[PDB]
């Protein structure tokens, strides 16, 4: 289920999470109903990190934010917007290229 | 009468353990009736949203009201006849997000009348209503 999904997110190993993108985006795409649901705790994990150590899995990452991305329509990810931004800016803002 | 203590309430209300069992059985049986509403008589169509705007409202501001409405709605005492209508209302209640939190605390007690549902229903056809009802409780919430 997605409680088991959430966990292999947050696994240390980072090939653990890889299997979790490509069989999560599958879960939402077969019932949207996903989506709303649990709105709340998708974003915080995929949003949590935003900056990886392997090149795919933020791909993965992105390819799951272009997924769900069309989705989700605003109110429940307004306030979360200074969040998202706050990994984006650290990010933005740090010494590897 | 069920507006006055969806609009009475404060942190300083004391409200009496003798009348908890009377609103929840009030509270179902005219939640019994938004389900049976069959079109049938027009008449008996409007007055829908305005009574269950405020049956809905009563359990969200009590607690325990819900925990004593679920507490009685159970199986082995009423023909199949009105299983469709407590089916439609358990996986709906589920919904409505500003009862999330409220069920998640009485989640033993949805989970036995699960089972019981399926109990009975065990040589029959797939029933979609039924289909839904495990599926939708992993799905809106944590199993």
């Amino acid at each position: 289920n997605i409680k088991d999904l959430l966990s292999q997110m947050h696994h240390y190993n980072a090939g653990v999470k890889q299997s979790a993108l490509l069989g999560l985006k599958d879960l939402l795409s077969q019932y949207p109903f996903i989506i709303d649901a649990h709105l709340s705790n998708i974003l915080s994990e995929v949003t949590a990190v935003f900056t990886d150590k392997d090149a795919n899995v933020r791909l993965a990452a992105v390819q799951l934010l272009q997924f769900l991305a069309p989705k989700i329509r605003a109110e429940q990810i307004s306030p979360f917007f200074p969040l998202v931004s706050a990994h984006l800016s650290s990010a933005m803002t740090h010494i590897t290229e | 009468v069920f507006g006055v203590i969806c609009k009475l309430l404060d942190h300083t209300c004391v409200v009496s353990e003798t009348l908890l069992p009377f609103l929840a059985s009030c509270c179902y049986s005219l939640l019994y009736f938004l389900l049976t509403i069959e079109k049938g008589e027009a008449e008996h169509l409007r007055k829908r949203d305005k009574l269950w705007g405020v049956c809905v409202s009563i359990l969200a501001l009590l607690p325990r009201v819900l925990r004593l409405m679920l507490q009685s709605l159970r199986v082995n005492r009423v023909g199949p006849e009105e299983l469709p209508v407590v089916g439609q209302l358990l996986r709906l209640l589920l919904q409505h997000a500003p009862l999330r939190t409220h069920m998640l605390t009485n989640a033993i007690l949805v989970q036995q009348i699960i089972k019981n549902i399926t109990t009975l229903k065990s040589g029959s056809v797939q029933e979609q209503w039924l289909t839904d009802l495990h599926y939708c409780f992993n799905v809106y919430i944590t199993g």
